[PDB]
């Protein structure tokens, strides 16, 4: 069969 | 407000203790929860002095509240944290991962993450400062739980992004990050695992590396940790490293993951996991008959059959792949066994699903069925294909008649094939 591939901001204010 | 000229004189005085007072009295205005008046804050001309007292060595205190300023500024817009970035704080806040002071180096990594955090840009200007290094060499077996969470998450954003980090920038965290997803800290398992499906996502040479740094077996585990948070992203890095070669998809079926997987198909669990899931056994079912094996002593064809047969339209998607895959690389016996267990009814009855990805995948399902079942003609020296005759009763063969009319050729002359080939 064949494989398939895999079908902003991150930010914390203390 | 009525604060603001005493707190601004007191950030551009030259006495230590009226620079900690105003450096504080703005910390904790930075800290509110809810729109922090950050622009005000940065209009008020102090970031610069807060950059420089994070040079003052000889007062650790004034470092850390202007650190954690700092921090929280960063945490706004993007033209917020660009501020923080044009007074050069990122080589300094490098500088202050060497720092004695540990709440002043914990402040460091946390200011960093979200300096990197803000786009793939501001991530790559951090690594090219050479933040990498020192955040890792500062970690060992007695850091505090609270530094192991800022770092963890800090070292997930260093690895975040579209496009991706070089992998040479990245690849001494493998092995930090290989000791920290043994954490059973559900945070730092949450961000260690964001950190692996990010490094896992890209070509087979990516995967070997992470594989290499012998995280398979823990990644495997943590499929069954009973909070999303802990379980997505895992699941994530799994499925990232089975679309790999057969040897790397190998690595995680020896792991009982495929156990694993089933068991997230069979809990009540979010459909968009369900579909993860499927996805991953797809990639899984692709593999060579050994692998295809696996999955059918794992138990998982009567489920994923039901799945294609009634889940929500996203999750048979990747059933559909998935069976197709097996009767793709599948032995005639395996393939017998997809056909006992019911597969023939639900690769017909999306014959006429409005995705034509789906269609072909499921005309090449049954056209594989069906060189099994001719086989089987021939053997017994029969009259008739077996499977053809279920395909005829599932109406699928009525559908296929129809996919004479389809638009796309690719179908239209598989189903032509296909007619001509068992329904002469």
């Amino acid at each position: 069969l064949s494989k398939r591939p895999r079908e902003s901001e991150r930010k914390r204010e203390r | 407000g009525s604060s603001l000229p005493a707190m601004i004189g007191g950030v551009y005085s030259d006495d230590n203790n009226l620079q900690l007072e105003a450096t504080t009295q703005f910390r904790k205005l930075l800290s509110i929860e809810r729109s922090p008046p950050i622009e005000e804050v940065i209009q008020s001309g102090v970031v610069p002095r807060f950059v420089q007292f994070l040079t003052r060595e000889d007062f650790p205190q004034l470092q850390f509240e202007a650190a954690w300023a700092l921090t929280n500024i960063a945490s706004g817009t993007s033209e917020n944290t660009k501020v923080v970035i044009d007074h050069g704080a990122v080589p300094i806040f490098v500088k202050l991962l060497g720092s004695s002071s540990d709440d002043v180096r914990e402040q460091a990594v946390w200011a960093l993450g979200n300096v990197a955090g803000d786009s793939p840009k501001c991530r790559d200007l951090v690594l090219a400062n050479g933040a990498l290094l020192p955040l890792l060499a500062q970690l060992n077996e007695h850091t505090k739980l609270s530094m192991l969470r800022n770092a963890t998450w800090t070292l997930s954003n260093f690895c975040r992004g579209k496009p991706q980090p070089s992998f040479e920038q990245t690849r001494p965290a493998l092995p930090a990050l290989a000791r920290l997803i043994h954490s059973n800290d559900e945070e730092v398992l949450t961000d260690a695992c964001w950190a692996l499906s990010y490094l896992s996502d890209g070509t087979n040479d990516k995967i070997q590396a992470v594989i290499e740094a012998g995280v398979c077996p823990r990644l495997v585990e943590l499929l069954l940790h009973p909070s999303p948070s802990v379980l997505i992203p895992a699941l994530r890095t799994v499925g990232n490293i089975v679309t790999g070669d057969d040897a790397q998809t190998q690595c995680i079926i020896d792991h009982q993951a495929l156990p694993c997987l089933l068991s997230l198909l069979t809990q009540n669990l979010k459909k968009s996991i369900k579909k993860e899931a499927c996805w991953t056994i797809s990639n899984i079912t692709a593999g060579n008959k050994d692998q295809i094996q696996a999955v059918i002593n794992a138990g998982i064809i009567g489920p994923l059959v039901n799945l294609l047969q009634t889940a929500e339209f996203d999750i048979k998607k990747e059933a559909a792949w998935a069976i197709s895959n097996a009767t793709s690389g599948g032995s005639h016996d395996q393939i017998k066994y997809l056909v006992s267990e019911g597969c023939i009814k639900p690769l017909c009855d999306l014959l006429i699903c409005p995705d034509i990805r789906i269609v072909t995948v499921c005309l090449e399902g049954l056209e594989n069925i069906l060189k099994v079942g001719e086989t089987d003609k021939t053997l017994a020296a029969g009259d008739v294909n077996v499977f053809s005759q279920m395909i005829d009763e599932a109406e699928g063969l009525e559908k296929i008649e129809n996919l004479q009319s389809h638009d796309n050729n690719e179908i239209y002359e598989k189903a032509v094939k296909i007619l001509e080939a068992y329904w002469m």
